[PDB]
């Protein structure tokens, strides 16, 4: 029916900061609605009639236009309005939706709290050998995480989503082998090029 | 404070209406907060119908909704797109009533042209890439009855520009028969029609402008052809092949070029056509019977009723409609008299030697319209009462003996109600008058018997209170005797109007053909603006040509489409200024479409009397205009009949008289109706002549201006001209 | 005031039908109407279709007309959404939404549903120590949603629960949680892992090596 | 009295030049106006040489003549009928000069688009229907070269859109060989290239108005492509068939689209092609030899001279003309230097092991042309004197001694003038200088060995004894400092300007690329008017952007064609009200085509500077404007380049700010250039935004407004836009 193209995927701006969003429509629309949905739940109702709030919704936040072009403005956002945002139209039958406005917090750097764990005596009693690397709490998402096997360069991630308490992010860096590899060299290393830091950043474990 | 600028285009004091759709004799149906209602008016009571629940299923995409004759279906419109003044596309979806669900098996195409009930029963004929489908039950597939269809080209069950816009005033050209055994339709093609061609820039997102193009016939180019048909519904069958069958003639139409200008089923079996020729001084309703034998349909010379006109064209804008009786011998008709008034008479089925009829209405007045007609008595509008050609009343009137002729709103409330327009039942036993002005509207339910009000339906009283603290303007219903005859005038006074000051005057000017600007009708426009802020007295006028005061005076402009009703418009300014309150060093004009083109050629004319005025969207020459409506009042353009006046009577040929004015020029880009190239022309010989005026294009909007931003844009920008020339702000 | 609530999450195999429901309390039931949608892991929504709880009348997307059947149940007050035969394509999030006659006002809670022909199973959970961080990593389930919490509540702040990541047909959802050196040595912390399809409630507290 | 508007637009006061064409090294021709006189240099005398007579017999509808090289015929242009820029289509009728009649056999056709003398003896092509037609003989039969010409599609030997008016900046696309064997000409296709759709109303008469089309290549969309060929003209038989040459493009250009841009022969077995990239900071020279036996002509890899900028874009507006020696061996084109100054660098043939050359100019200036070159000497215009990039004078340099740099029009009259042109002969031997300003227009003509002055050939006092009761203007050509850099402007002074009392103040703009607006030049126009009628200060300034001052200037707006000169037109202005002459509450702002864009976005930054401002003819936004001359600043408009700009510099999303001005937008229907669509746009963005402003169409006029009648209403209506927005 009508394709809605939001404008762009992710977009960030520092607290206390304007933002300004828009949803670009391909035919027409009489009057445009929003939806915001934090990760792991359900969309939230914002804006209908484009300006007007919902049963709930703060005074901060307001939008308005017309034709193949609205628009949503937030007035000083917080720490908690980090969460993905969605343009809905049915002024034609059926309704669609955007694409994503995954609405950022742009927040002071921290360096990533480097720990490590070797794999329990639990997992080992399945024969295999699972190495665990953790990376807690940073600003900066780009890093260049890497394994080591006594020089030998060789992995699972997982990634969090923002933190509406702080804006942080985190990540989880897990290393999957047997047992009988695991039992084939001594020292295992854990290393990281993170944005605040250059040279490699040291963290291991020894048997 | 003030009726401002911004109370008229954001619309703050809402004027309320009432419609409402008779279903029955004494049955209607209303909305209530998007909750369609069902009204019993045997009784003083509702029951629900259909509820917002049921139109909130497709959301807001809902425009319009459409129930079936027998209540047991529903036509639900959607994704409505509009194309030209009547013409749109939408999507459509049936609702069963008995079974509260949709029905999901055989649907309605995308874009569908038109669609329509039967007149009796659940039968659904519509036009989709303009071929007609019949479907007999709602749930079954379509039979296709045409396969000629082709864009801008062939066209069948559905006009193409000029059919709609002049003709019918509709998009639709298929007619249901009343127990729905028959399907008729016509058919036009646009091969030899030149086409218009524009430019569409539309969202700045599209990097090359669009090309529209339209077959426009203008004046003396080559017309679309018709072709009538009648297909029969009740034989159709997947087995067999479909088969229409044509209703050809008359012969003496069928000479030259000619028009399809009206067509009304009188039974099962009989149906009447009204024809046109190209020269719009000729008309023929042939009525045709079926003949079952042979499978085709007669149309004998003894069932024609010709109508002619020597001092102009046939009707008013067309013929008009013939009503016949349940039986279908006799039809009422409003005609011409020997006087030049129309009036309704009496004809029936068979034609007579010279085809006399008798005029069951004689007086020095005209007939509007025959709201309906019942087996003892007849409904008409008219404009009577206390000799105004502005006033519009219900009058009710006898059959057998004529002598008997009640009105049924004159008296209801004089003061605040002189405009009516009423919509009756079908068999008229029940009534909704429509009071429009001069006060604020009101509109009642009645018993036709007792001519009893039921019930009071609206009564804008949320608009008789937020106008408490409003300087509100006052209308003003008059005439003068200009050589030896009436004409009557309107003029918006501002409020608490003193007559010993003077004011600036303003002339709202459309002046067409059988036009009528003086009326006594409310209304909350921009004039009521001009005079409630600003203290500018917006005034109106009907000259020679103007219509509802006899063919002697509409028919003066015949041939001479750009003199007389000019130069009573000037006249009309010369007469408000002997009355005292009329500045003469601040006198303008102002008109849209038609009146563009009359407030162009005042300007042009030099007469000293008028300092600015404002043209929108003008015409300049008529040869750029289409060919029905032009040729209806001009001639053809050749040295055989008309050109000189054709060359004479436009705009930019008096360019130079416009040094002596200011004038503001606005046109849409994208007018389908009067062209940009028309507002052009005007310019660019304003330009060679070496004049300074002021200009405005509107991009992508048409002849109505009609979008939000464009509509706040405009009359805006006119205001502060308006201001400047009479040295306001 | 008014709560929309529906089942839990769901697995079956390809070619097979569900069934997902959508209970509704505080507003009355029968005046408002009932629209579902759909949305894949890492895309936009998707409408599928809607009723009328009063009369029960579906009107639904061209999209999925061949594929979901809408019912409702006034007296239980409770809507349903039918899922026919299902493929790997139709593995995304369902939910339900209220309309009042403006826009989507009501949400419920949503449900992951699943569509695989591997067979259901069960987590493994171990006790991960420093030899300040610990941390809870399960390995080897498969739907999708797998409730990991400190104490059944408690820790909040330190707490990023990692979401889940395929491995050859084997969740590995990790977590952590951070606090002072006093606290841990002394006190017992574990973390309480749960999976509803294969029925286990696991239990695993962090150990000094 | 003063210099009204009605003498600016009746032209009362007419500036008079002395146009001439050099025949030989030592004579020219010139019009009386009746007929055409041959004057030789080295006597002082005249000879006439065509009669009022031979046009007569033609009537008033001659337009141009065209005498051969070897002054035996003469080629008649008539029935001009113009198209764009400088395409244009016309009858022709050849005259022989000896025998005094005209040759009425195998004569031109009707509407041809170009023609063309050999540059030796006296033999015709030209194009006639996108097909070239050679004609060795004036009685001869034409030869017909190609066939697969078409209207709008195949383009032979004459540029389609794009290349008439960004790249070659003419109509003519073949080019003659030196002796007259080879005819070389360019093929472009449009196949693939999108139109440009629009209405032309035309006259009154016309019932249904005509939809024009265009191949109009925009910004992002299909190019159109080109192929280059050559044809033998000696070899041209009916018998035998005519096989063109044809050369392929270096295969670093051939990798994706690519523009042919500028063509030069270097002798009779020799010819150089310059070549250009879609992504225009790539230029290859490519200088190709005529191979006699296999008929093909050859392209080595070592004669590719390179061009590249990774600060910007190669050359001002396209890569230099390339000025080789009579042996074509060694070539002289200007080209920047280290520090990014424009000056002349000696090539040879061959490339250097990394494309290294000898500048024969050095220092912070810039050499604008070389106007000629000889065995002894290289003559050029610079400016250098004084340190003004405005100014412009003759130089004139050493072949082997650099350090001999001479000056031949700084000292010939230093108050009158500071901007001259020059138009030699045929060998340097005489010239002519064209004083322009800023004083009143000087003709003279000259010696090359002693700068010695033989005659004044226009001293325009027949314009200097009118102007003698008038209140005349006067020009203020100065600069400002701004972050150690000096950026120079130009005020249209009132009469007897008083530095105590304050004035109303008129930014007229341009500001395009490589633009010069502040000049030393003279010019008797529309600001003279507003200067002593209405006493309004019209000033142009030249901020980041503009050329003839480094490359650092110049390509600091690259890929960002809406920030730095829209800002410095602002901060231009506010340094005018700090002079303490300038009324701040009466300021506005003027520009035609791109100025019309600068207008446009000054008017819609915020600055709260300026009351009102006219946009003659605006571009819109990128998008919209020719692939052509917009990717060479703007690259294109893709999510991978810059697409995010594009976006951003557009005028409509800056509608909201222009409820803080009044605003006048004007435009012509009929703009093949820039087109109504960019007008209709921004219009429609300051409707929905509900701002109030004045608008202006014109019927069937293009670009520059340029009708007699359109011209005079265009600068009265614009100027009752100023009487009330100042007074
Ligand atoms: N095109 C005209 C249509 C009209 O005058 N009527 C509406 C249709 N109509 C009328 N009377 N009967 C009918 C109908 F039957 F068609 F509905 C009057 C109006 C009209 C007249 C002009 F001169 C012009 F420049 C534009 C314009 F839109
Ligand atoms: N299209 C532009 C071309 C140009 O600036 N020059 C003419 C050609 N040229 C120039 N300098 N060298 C050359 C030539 F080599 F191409 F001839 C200057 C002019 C131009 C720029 C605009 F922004 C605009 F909106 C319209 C317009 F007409």
């Amino acid at each position: 029916q009508i394709v809605l193209s939001q404008s762009p995927a992710i977009l960030s701006a520092s607290p206390g900061e304007k933002v300004t969003m828009t949803c670009r429509a391909s035919s027409s629309v009489n009057n445009m609605h929003w939806y915001q949905q934090k990760p792991s739940s359900s969309p939230k109702p914002w804006l209908h009639g484009t300006s007007n709030l919902a049963s709930g919704v703060p005074v901060r936040f307001s939008g308005s236009g017309s034709g193949t072009s609205f628009s949503l403005t937030i007035s000083r956002v917080e720490a908690e309005d980090a969460a993905t945002y969605f343009c809905q139209q049915w002024s034609n039958h059926p309704p669609t939706f955007g694409g994503g406005t995954k609405l950022e917090i742009d927040r002071a750097d921290a360096a990533p709290t480097v720990s490590i764990f070797p794999p329990s005596s639990e997992q080992l009693t399945s024969g295999g050998a699972s190495v665990v690397c953790f990376l807690n709490n940073f600003y900066p998402k780009d890093i260049n995480v890497k394994w080591k096997i006594d020089g030998s360069e060789r992995v699972l991630n997982s990634w969090t989503d923002q933190d509406s308490k702080d804006s942080t992010y985190s990540m989880s860096s897990t290393l999957t082998l047997t047992k009988d590899e695991y039992e084939r060299h001594n020292s295992y290393t854990c290393e990281a090029t993170h944005k605040t830091s250059t040279s490699p950043i040291v963290k291991s474990f020894n048997r | 404070r003030t009726y401002t600028l911004a109370d008229y285009l954001k619309n703050t004091f809402r004027v309320k209406s009432y419609s409402l759709r008779w279903v029955s004799d004494s049955e209607y149906l209303y909305k209530q907060e998007n909750n369609i209602l069902l009204f019993n008016a045997e009784h003083g009571n509702s029951s629900i119908f259909l509820e917002n629940s049921t139109f909130e299923i497709f959301g807001d995409s809902i425009s319009d909704y459409s129930v079936s004759p027998d209540r047991l279906f529903v036509l639900l419109e959607y994704n409505y797109v509009k194309q030209w003044r009547h013409s749109y596309t939408a999507s459509y979806s049936i609702y069963d009533l008995n079974k509260r669900q949709l029905i999901t098996e055989e649907k309605i195409p995308n874009n569908t042209q038109w669609i329509t009930w039967s007149q009796e029963g659940h039968k659904l004929a519509y036009v989709w890439k303009n071929d007609i489908y019949v479907k007999i039950e709602p749930h079954l597939p379509s039979h296709r009855i045409t396969s000629t269809g082709k864009e801008n080209v062939i066209f069948n069950g559905i006009n193409d520009w000029v059919y709609e816009e002049e003709i019918f005033g509709a998009y639709s050209a298929l007619w249901w028969s009343p127990n729905g055994t028959f399907l008729a339709y016509a058919q036009f093609n646009d091969t030899g029609v030149p086409l218009i061609e524009y430019s569409f820039y539309s969202d700045e997102s599209l990097q090359y402008p669009k090309t529209v193009w339209i077959p426009y016939p203008k004046a003396g180019a080559v017309n679309p052809t018709v072709k009538f048909f009648i297909v029969n519904t009740d034989s159709l069958s997947s087995t067999t092949t479909t088969i229409p069958m044509q209703i050809t003639a008359p012969a003496s139409v069928t000479t030259g070029d000619h028009y399809l200008c009206d067509v009304a089923w009188v039974s099962e079996d009989r149906i009447s056509l009204q024809w046109l020729r190209r020269i719009q001084n000729y008309s023929v309703m042939a009525i045709c019977d079926y003949d079952k034998t042979t499978l085709v349909w007669n149309c004998p010379t003894t069932q024609e009723h010709i109508e002619t006109s020597a001092t102009g064209w046939c009707g008013r804008f067309r013929p008009a409609e013939p009503h016949f009786t349940s039986d279908g011998s006799s039809f009422y008709k409003i005609v011409s008299d020997k006087d030049g008034y129309k009036h309704i008479c009496q004809f029936q089925k068979d034609r007579k030697p010279e085809q006399v009829c008798t005029f069951i209405t004689k007086g020095a007045w005209e007939v509007i319209s025959i709201e309906a007609l019942t087996s003892d008595y007849l409904y008409y509008i008219s404009n009577e009462y206390k000799e105004m050609p502005g006033g519009r009343n219900l009058y009710k009137i006898q059959l057998t003996d004529h002598t008997n002729k009640k009105c049924l709103s004159c008296d209801l409330n004089p003061e605040r109600c002189q405009y009516y327009s009423v919509s009756l039942s079908k068999e008229a036993k029940y009534y909704q008058l429509g009071c429009r002005g001069p006060g604020l509207p009101l509109y009642t339910l009645h018993r036709s018997t007792d001519q009893k009000e039921l019930r009071v339906l609206e009564d804008n009283s949320a608009l008789d209170k937020m106008l408490q603290d409003v300087q509100m303007p006052s209308k003003k219903l008059d005439f003068i005797v200009l050589n030896e005859t009436r004409f009557w005038y309107q003029m918006i006074l501002p409020p608490h109007f003193d007559k010993s000051k003077k004011y600036p005057l303003l002339i709202d000017v459309y002046a067409g053909p059988c036009s009528q600007k003086a009326d006594a009708a409310f209304r909350l426009n921009w004039a009521t603006y001009l005079a409630s802020t600003e203290n500018i007295i917006v005034a109106s006028f009907d000259g020679r040509g103007s219509g509802y005061q006899g063919d002697k005076i509409m028919h003066a402009i015949n041939k001479r489409l750009g003199t007389l009703e000019v130069e009573d418009q000037i006249e009309a300014a010369r007469q408000f200024l002997k009355m005292g309150f009329v500045d003469s060093k601040r006198v303008a004009i102002w008109g849209w479409s038609y009146g563009g083109y009359v407030t162009s050629m005042v300007l042009g004319s030099g007469s000293g009397v008028f300092k600015c005025g404002i043209a929108v969207a003008p015409v300049s020459r008529w040869e750029y205009y289409d060919s029905v409506y032009t040729e209806r009042y001009m001639g053809l353009p050749t040295p055989e009949d008309n050109l000189d006046h054709y060359r004479n009577s436009t705009v930019m040929s008096r360019a130079e008289n416009f040094k002596q004015v200011e004038y503001l020029l606005i046109h849409g880009t994208a007018d389908d109706n009067v062209h940009f190239q028309q507002s052009a022309q005007i310019s660019k010989a304003l330009v060679d002549a070496g004049v300074d005026f002021q200009a405005m294009w509107y991009t992508d909007e048409d002849h109505g201006i009609a979008s939000s931003t464009a509509h706040q844009h405009i009359y805006s920008h006119m205001s502060h001209f308006l201001q400047q020339c009479f040295s306001l702000r | 005031e008014f709560q929309l609530q529906q089942s839990g999450p769901e697995l079956v195999k390809p070619g097979a039908s569900v069934k997902i429901s959508c209970k509704a309390s505080g507003y009355s039931f029968t005046d408002y109407n009932i629209n579902w949608m759909k949305q894949s892991n890492g895309k936009s929504l998707e409408w599928i279709g809607v009723v009328i709880p009063k009369y029960g009348t579906t009107n639904y997307n061209q999209k999925f007309q061949g594929k979901a059947t809408l019912t409702v149940d006034q007296s239980s007050s409770t809507a349903y959404i039918q899922l026919n035969s299902l493929t790997s394509e139709d593995s995304a999030v369902y939910y339900c939404t209220r309309f009042r006659d403006v826009f989507f006002d009501v949400w419920g809670t949503g449900t992951t549903v699943t569509v695989s022909s591997a067979k259901t199973t069960a987590p493994s959970v171990y006790p991960l120590a420093p030899v300040v961080t610990l941390g809870c990593l399960v390995k080897g389930y498969f739907p999708e949603p797998v409730t990991l919490t400190w104490n059944s509540g408690s820790l909040s702040s330190g707490v990023h629960t990692f979401p889940a990541l395929l491995q050859s047909g084997l969740y590995t959802l990790s977590s952590s949680v951070t606090v002072t050196s006093n606290t841990w040595p002394s006190q017992t912390i574990t973390c309480n892992v749960a999976h509803p399809a294969s029925s286990t409630k696991v239990d695993k507290k962090i150990v000094p090596r």
